[PDB]
This record gives C-alpha cells, structure tokens and sequence, in this order.
C-alpha cells in the first residue's frame, strides 16, 4: 500500500505560505478554504528512495479565530512544517509560539523526535541565516532551508521532512 | 424541558468583505437568543466561524450538486437553515431544537422547508417597506442607514417569530 | 463514464476530478485526523483533500459539543455517521432517505469491524491470556439474550 503523510504547514498569516505551496502542490486537487473554515487541503506526490508517497498538507490560515480548532487541525499529523518571512521579524519570532501550540495541541507520540522542518521565504533581509540555524539547532536541530517564490528548496524540504516520517 | 427556540440568525453577503481585515463587513445583521430582549472578541470570533462554516459547506457541496447551495443542515442540537434570498445575499438561521431532561427533539419544530418561507416572507415584507432589493438599498441609502433598518426589522420580527408549529 | 465504473488513472487529473465529482453516490470512510481509509470511487492522490474538509467539517460540529447529523444541498444528501475514531459519510444523488443513508454506512462499519477485530482481539490474548472479557461486554447480555430467544422461537 502506497504510504500517507499529514503534514501540517504552520506560519503567521501573511508569510507567503499560499503562493509559495502553489509551485510545489498538485493545484488541480488543491481545496482553498483558509478563509472560510481555516485551512487550505493541499495534496503532491513525493519519492523518498524508490517509495512513492502521497502527501496530504494542510495549510492553516493561522488567523487568531481558528485556534481552538487547533486540536482537530493537528490531530494524527505525522510532520509539521514552520514557515517564516526573513524581511518579517515578528514571523520568525512566532515560530516558538506556533512550534510550542502545535506541540500542545497535536499532543504527538515521540515529541523530542517528531520531525519538523523551518523555511524561510526570501523576496534587504531582518533575520540573518545564521540566527535562524541557531534557533533551529536549538529545538534539537531542526532541518533549515530557504526559498523563493518565483521553488528552489521546497522540493528538497519535503524530501527531508517525508524521510523522517518514515524512520518513526 | 426548555422548548425550541430561535438559536441565532445572520445576514451576511460575502462580497462585502474578501479580505480577511473586512470579513466582518460580511455582516450586516446578526441576532442570538441572547440579544433579543457591547460585542466580546470572542462573540466575533464565533459569528465569523458560524458564518465561514456556512460558506466552507456551499463551497464544498456545489462541487457534488452541480452549483445548488447547502440549504439545510440537520445537527444533534440544532435545525439550521440556509436561504440565498436575492444574488449574493444569505440568512443563515440555527434554531435550538426541544431541550428535555438532556435529550433533543425536533418534533414541535417547524419543517425546514417552512422555516425557509418564513425567512422569505419577511424578507419580502422587508423589502414591500424599503426598497426593491438589498442591492438596491445599499447604494441608495449606504451600509449604515441599511444595517440601521434590517436590525429595526429583523430584531422585531425574531422576538415574535414562532418556530413550533402551535 | 458509467456509475459503477472506475475512474480511469491514465485521464489527465482535471476528469478523472469531473468524473469523481459527476457520480451519483459516494462512500467516503475517514479517520478522526482526516485520512482516508476507503472511498467507493478515487484513488488516494485524489480524495484526501476532499478527505481534510470533511474532517474539518464535521470538526466544527464536535467542538462546539453539537455533531453534524447531514446536510442537504439541492438534489443531494449528505449523511455523517461517526464511530470513534471513524469518520463515515455518504453522499447520494438518488432518492435515499437519511435513515436508509444512515443504515449503510452502518453495514459497512460491520464489514470494517469483522476485518480489524479478531487481529486486535488476538494479539490482546497474545499479550494477556488471561483476559476476561465478562467486564467490557457488561450491558450487551441483555441483547444477547434477545438474538438468542429470537433464533429459539424460529425452531
């Protein structure tokens, strides 16, 4: 049987997380309702090694009204993924609330080993890389990437993220 | 035993608002049990998670009934109804079913479909006193004088609006 | 093209979308966290989406502590029966009543619950023979005796 991921894809609203996944994601499956009921249902194929494996990503709209909602967002997710602008401080420094809420919510097994995944979209930049890679080396070393809009290391995110699904 | 009663009703119109700053302008009516005798972020919050739900089901049920909105939905507490009542303009109404010691029934409760012709009888009898459509009326009188008349009408109508049949 | 007919995996995805969406009655069994466990028709790569908002959905209705029975749209009906952790919806085109809807996605809850059982239940016994199983089946003897004394009665 083919494998099935959910990956959730957390990040303040307003980061570029709808423009960046409509690169990478199967648009002709995509079901848009940030607006409406809080998430954007995304779907893609990935290849980890010879296995093929169906992506099932939710993109959470992040607006403040869906919070309690949270628990369903998140329930049975197998990796997450924290999205920030580096031009946008108050995005990276969100990143611990959303990681610290989804922990919460999402109440995983194996928290200390759940794969997780930071990307920082890149359009004059506030964060520096290296400050990121320090945050991330501080959750216990979550894998960094960077992008733009106009791909680049999305691809490459996912490949990680999906890896690590599968060693659990 | 609480007898069913009129939950809350909204009217809502979702060009009005296509940014997530404006979708509260959605709004231009909303009426709870509570109400109908100072708003909280969190009453906001709910009003624009009623209303976003309602939407979220007419977008998603268009694609398996060839365009037709969601014109009722049938909850263990609730008989909620849906009604377009001219292009682009939506009530949206919860009734709380019969409440016994609890245990809920719909059985006093008037039929959807005749809830949706009570809704679209005032609307009709709103409109007879106003203006030829809500479209109409908000260009010619603006969103505040609007607001200001649907909450004379529909506040009045909702306190003696029967939702049982006898 | 036909109800009964599986949609094609060579089409290019926006028909084999129409064809799934054009049919007259649907299947949709889901997990509690929105993925899919079976559908009548589609393939994996094709129904999750369609999968999240259901969850979503019916999510609204359990955090407000009032669970979504069906809902209604033009000629269709859509019919939510929740067991647990599954999540079970029909969605048909045709003349069914909600308690004809209601009462197959209970048959297939059956059929679901005959195949997942006896492999739970023996690895339970595998890792504890001693189990007595008279505590969790306390209240169910009473319709245990009612199925027996109808089988007595038949002769």
């Amino acid at each position: 049987k083919k494998v099935l991921l959910k990956v959730i894809i957390l990040g303040d609203s307003g980061v570029g997380k709808t423009s960046l996944m409509n690169q990478y994601v199967n648009k002709k499956f995509s079901a848009s309702y940030k607006a409406t009921i809080g998430a954007d249902f995304l779907t893609r194929e990935v290849m980890v090694d010879d296995r093929q494996v169906t992506m099932q990503l939710w993109d959470t709209a992040g607006q403040e009204r869906f919070q309690s909602l949270g628990v369903a967002f998140y329930r049975g997710a197998d990796c997450c993924v924290l999205v920030f602008d580096v031009n946008n401080a108050k995005s990276f420094d969100a990143l611990d609330s959303w990681r610290d809420e989804f922990l919460i919510q999402a109440s995983p097994r194996d928290p200390e080993n759940f794969p997780f995944v930071v990307l920082g979209i890149k359009i004059k930049r506030v964060i520096s890389t290296k400050r990121a890679q320090t945050f991330c080396q501080s959750k216990g070393g979550i894998p960094y990437f960077e992008t733009s809009a106009k791909a680049i290391n999305v691809e490459e995110a996912f490949q990680v993220i999906a890896r690590n699904a599968l060693m659990q | 035993i609480i007898p069913a009663q009129l939950g809350f009703l909204a009217i809502y119109n979702p060009a009005l608002g296509t940014t997530d700053e404006t979708l509260e302008d959605q709004i231009v009516y909303y009426a709870t049990a509570s109400t109908l005798s100072p708003v909280s972020k969190e009453e906001r919050h709910e009003r624009l998670r009623q209303i976003g739900l309602a939407q979220g089901m007419v977008e998603f049920a268009k694609s398996f009934s060839d365009g037709e909105p969601v014109d009722t939905i049938d909850t263990e507490k609730a008989r909620v109804i849906l009604v377009e009542v001219e292009e682009g303009w939506w009530i949206l109404a919860s009734i709380d079913l019969t409440r016994l010691p609890y245990e809920y029934s719909s059985r006093e409760v008037k039929p959807p479909s005749l809830l949706r012709a009570d809704l679209l009888r005032a609307y009709d009898l709103f409109l007879l006193h106003h203006g030829s459509s809500l479209s109409s009326l908000l260009a010619s009188q603006g969103r505040a004088q609007l607001v200001a008349s649907l909450t004379r009408f529909w506040d009045h109508f909702l306190a003696t609006w029967n939702v049982l049949l006898h | 093209e036909r109800e009964l007919d599986n949609i094609p995996d060579t089409l290019p995805d926006d028909e084999r979308l129409a064809l799934w969406k054009g049919k007259l009655k649907h299947y949709l069994i889901l997990s509690s966290a929105g993925k899919p466990i079976w559908s009548r028709h589609g393939d994996l790569s094709l129904v999750n989406s369609t999968m999240g908002v259901v969850q979503t959905i019916i999510s609204f209705y359990e955090g407000a502590r009032n669970p979504l029975l069906g809902f209604t749209a033009g000629k269709v009906r859509f019919v939510i029966l929740i067991k647990g952790p599954l999540y079970f919806v029909a969605i048909s085109r045709l003349r069914e009543s909600d308690a004809q809807l209601r009462a197959q996605l209970e048959a297939l809850y059956m059929q679901i619950l005959s195949t997942l059982t006896l492999p739970i239940l023996t690895n339970i016994f595998a890792h504890r023979p001693s189990t007595d199983l008279r505590g969790p089946l306390q209240g169910t003897e009473s319709l245990l005796a009612s199925l027996a004394d109808s089988f007595t009665k038949g002769s």
